[PDB]
RNA sequence: GCUG
């Protein structure tokens, strides 16, 4: 394995002697089976904006967050209220006024 | 409505990129030139930012505020 | 971003093959608006339509199931969410075909899958019928 | 049961009772828009 | 994520949890990851001059 | 609309369902895959005898 | 005798209805069913044994009938 | 909905699978003249065991492979069956043991999974 | 109940066995037929997907000979590992090789 | 030719798998081999040929349809060849003798000629 | 009026 190029987020590196079939397997296994940290539930209180609170919803799952995925831990199936080990919880309030 | 945050097949932030679009194609910067220099290379990425239309800014006139 | 190409074999005659991930990021991603509308007159004699506030429980001081979402003025409130069987409009009529006996008329949300309540429009007319208008989103 | 409705053009909260015109002070506007609910809801961001 | 007027105000709790890409989009790790056979062209004859 | 054709001849039924098609060469030719939410609804009288009580219970 | 000697598909697709109606209303079952729920998936075991206790008669237009036993008659 | 002939209306078994459409092979469009653009076709669900047996002996797919009209079979190979069943027998096709095998090994699935 | 291994006949025949593999797809499937498929004694190897809705793949495994069919199916999952456990250590030495040299 | 079940040459058209008539695989199971045999065939054919395609690959594109050269300057000289050979029936109609078919007046004559 |  030779590593051509490596910057943040960014890496270009070669290998040599493997077979299509495991290779192929690697990207796979990036795109879908490596873990991460993303919104599941938006609590809406008070949403007075354009934005539909459902797209705004979905917006919000898409944005990343820079937590690490392998300290945390996969949430039972139910257990909405969730726990320190397996849940992060972020806060926006924004109100708009005139300067 | 708004800019999406992620291009749809690639999967890229493209969220943060469209502020320093406008603020590129409001200098002399060419709309290739202007995509390329936020980095945009694939050419997915590229037509998220030439092809999004900006509505909120119209709807929002009409917003009660 | 299409690829004219045969994939999978569910795509024989004119079927078209989707990417998740695509439709997890937005793609093709929809909006429907449904309206609801409820008209409150007075009549000839000097009787009128009338909007209960909701039926409480008295043994859990909250209110029924299918009165749920209604705020205290019986009408539905923007931000909830309605299920199927359950009222946006409290709404009684006379029954006059001594003293006022009324009817339950109430609008319900028919329809197979949740909506969320966007705004309720609240207008009157000169002659004294009050207008009331919901607008759905799903 | 206190309730405000909200105007379409002069944006002024207006406490109205039952059995009374649907009229605005401030402006002379008959449209009038009940405010979003106070109770917390659940969206699923999926 | 949104745009907003005077007199309007968007008030939320978000909760993160840890998922994989094969559930939703949003759990995948990579903008993209792909690979590319190495290129080896030849030149069969020797190509000199214009 | 009259009752020879609107209403003898041809007629409304019940145990009745209507749905968008779409492809599924994985189906062998004689099947057709039904979703669950007409499945649910379109019930079938299955008469208890003693090749089906143990079945039917479940 | 003059009617054909193999079974119709009209008159397979009736002993077959009849036979599991009657097996659905808990009549005896003579093929020792293994691990089925079903009347019509029963009805047909039946036939291929060629155990089924019905007998076709066959009525001419004239009016004169001719009795043919589901065993006797060649299946398809 | 529009019957033109017999072969309109058939009967099929059920399996029941979670998304909202009703799906068949399409080796069966032909006889139903169906084209997957949006359209939308009819369910029955005879509530009778004589019903049921008329319905699978008489009415049945594999009863009903060929029109009564001429005698023709009308459920048979569709586009892409028959595109990817030309390309493959031509005689410019050759495949290693690898690739051979990967190819076969999808047949063996439903009734054909115990076969050697 | 990941896997369950179903003989080819009423007979148990060993060296024919599909094994349905539960919560597999691709990945993991086409990356074993490449390992069992490098064991000269698997005459056919292939992978299916029942359905695309059912996350399960059907592998078969057909032996030349009287190899029970689990021990070419146990060996080429062995293999597959230490493959991979090579594969981590020589990516994660280059990888601090490079930035040593970038330091 | 198909002996005992195998393919012993030529390739597989509409005439050999598809509906439209008979000397149809299909066709010739039902009858030999009964309803079944012939169901089981079409479903195997259907798994198999996708997986087949799905890999190989086939695509259409502008260059598909695109004229290549030889056709360019062929259709060049048909079309002028063409355009003058109708321009001279057109003269005698106008001017003169068109021999008219049997049946049928010079203007009709002259549509089929130029047709 | 439009879809089928
Ligand atoms: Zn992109
Ligand atoms: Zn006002």
């Amino acid at each position: 394995v030779d590593v051509v190029h490596m910057d943040e987020n960014s890496l270009e590196f070669d290998m040599v002697g493997i077979d299509a079939a495991i290779a192929n397997a690697f990207r796979r296994i990036l795109l879908a089976e490596v873990p991460t940290m993303a919104v599941e539930k938006v609590l809406v209180y008070n949403n007075t904006s354009i934005v539909q609170d459902e797209i705004l919803a979905h917006r919000l799952g898409l944005i990343p967050i820079h937590a690490d995925p392998r300290l945390f831990e996969y949430r039972n199936q139910g257990d909405e209220e969730g726990t320190e080990i397996d849940t992060l919880q972020f806060r926006l309030q924004v109100r708009c006024t005139r300067n | 409505m708004i800019i999406p945050v992620r291009c749809f097949t690639c999967g890229k932030i493209v969220g943060n990129k469209w502020e320093a679009y406008l603020g590129l194609l409001q200098a002399e910067y060419t709309e290739g030139d202007a995509l390329d220099a936020l980095g945009l290379k694939r050419y997915c990425c590229r037509r998220m930012l030439l092809a999004h239309v900006d509505l909120i800014e119209k709807l929002l006139n009409y917003a009660p505020l | 971003t299409v690829a004219v190409m045969s994939y999978s074999g569910y795509d024989i005659e004119d079927a078209l093959v989707l990417n998740k991930a695509s439709l997890d990021r937005g793609f093709g991603r929809c909006l429907v608006y449904k309206n609801a509308k409820c008209t409150l007159k007075r009549y000839t004699n000097q009787t009128f339509d009338k909007v209960m506030g909701p039926m409480l429980d008295a043994a859990t001081r909250k209110p029924i199931w299918r009165h749920e979402i209604l705020d205290a003025d019986g009408i539905c409130s923007p931000g909830e969410k309605v299920e199927n069987k359950q009222v946006l409009v409290n709404k009684s009529m006379p029954t006059v075909t001594q003293q006022p006996q009324y009817k339950d008329v109430p609008i319900t949300y028919k329809g197979a899958t949740d909506s969320y309540i966007e705004k309720v429009m609240i207008s009157s007319n000169a002659e004294d019928a009050f207008l009331i208008k919901m607008l759905l989103r799903q | 049961q206190p309730m405000i409705y909200i105007c379409g053009e002069c944006h002024t909260e207006n406490e109205i009772k039952s059995r009374d015109p649907i009229r605005c002070r401030e402006c002379g506007y008959r449209i009038m828009y009940k405010k979003r609910t106070k109770r917390l809801v659940v969206f699923d961001a999926r | 994520i949104a745009q907003l007027r005077p007199g309007q105000e968007i008030d939320l709790l978000m909760h993160c949890v840890k998922g994989i890409g094969k559930d939703h989009a949003k759990f995948s790790p990579v903008a993209t990851a792909s690979y590319r056979l190495l290129p080896d062209i030849t030149l069969l004859e020797p190509v000199e001059g214009e | 609309q009259g009752r020879f054709r609107g209403n003898l001849s041809g007629k409304r039924v019940d145990f009745s369902g209507r749905t968008v098609i779409s492809p599924d060469p994985n189906l062998r030719i004689d099947e057709v895959a039904v979703p669950v939410h007409v499945a649910k609804i379109l019930t079938f009288p299955e008469k208890v005898n003693k090749a089906n009580i143990n079945f039917l219970r479940k | 005798r003059i009617t054909t000697p193999y079974m119709t598909k009209y008159e397979r697709a009736r002993v077959l209805g009849t036979r599991a109606l009657q097996i659905a209303m808990c009549a005896p079952v003579m093929v020792e069913l293994e691990g089925e729920t079903d009347p019509l998936l029963i009805a047909m075991k039946e036939l291929k044994a060629r155990k089924i206790p019905i007998i076709i008669r066959r009525y001419l237009p004239d009016g004169s009938y001719e009795d043919w036993g589901v065993d006797e008659l060649i299946i398809t | 909905q529009p019957s033109l002939h017999k072969l309109s209306i058939m009967a099929h078994l059920a399996r029941v699978k979670p998304h909202r459409t009703f799906r068949f092979n399409e080796c069966v469009c032909t006889p139903y003249n169906a084209d997957f653009d949006g359209d939308e076709m009819n369910l029955h669900l005879p509530q009778t065991e004589e019903a049921k047996a008329e319905a699978l002996v008489l009415m049945g797919t594999k009863a009903n492979l060929v029109t009564p009209r001429n005698g023709e079979p009308l459920i048979a190979a569709i586009q892409d069956f028959l595109t990817g069943a030309y390309l493959l027998t031509l005689k410019d096709t050759f495949f290693d043991r690898a690739k051979a095998c990967q190819i076969i090994a999808s047949i063996l699935v439903g009734k054909d999974e115990k076969i050697k | 109940k990941t896997a369950l291994e179903m003989v080819q006949a009423a007979g148990t025949d060993r060296h024919c066995v599909t094994f349905v593999l539960h919560e597999e797809d691709h990945t993991l499937g086409n990356s074993l037929r490449y390992m069992i498929m490098k064991n000269p004694e698997v005459e056919f190897c292939g992978y299916t997907t029942t359905h695309p809705s059912e996350s399960k793949i059907n592998l078969r495994i057909q032996t030349r000979g009287t190899l029970p069919a689990v021990e070419p199916f146990q060996r080429g999952l062995n293999e597959l590992m230490n493959v991979c456990q090579h594969v981590l250590d020589k990516f994660e030495a280059s990888i601090k090789d490079y930035k040593d040299q970038k330091a | 030719t198909i002996q005992n079940s195998e393919l012993m040459s030529g390739s597989m058209d509409k005439g050999t798998l598809g509906s439209g008539s008979k000397n149809n695989i299909f066709y010739i199971l039902l009858r030999d081999w009964g309803q079944n045999e012939a169901a089981d065939a079409m479903s195997r054919l259907a798994r198999l040929a996708p997986v087949y395609l799905s890999n190989r690959g086939f695509s259409i594109g502008i260059g598909d349809v695109t004229p290549g050269q030889g056709l360019l300057k062929a259709k060049y000289e048909l079309l002028n060849a063409g355009y003058k050979k109708c321009d001279e029936y057109i003269e005698a109609l106008n001017t003169g003798k068109l021999q008219q078919q049997p049946g049928c007046t010079a203007e009709e004559t002259l549509e089929a000629l130029i047709l």
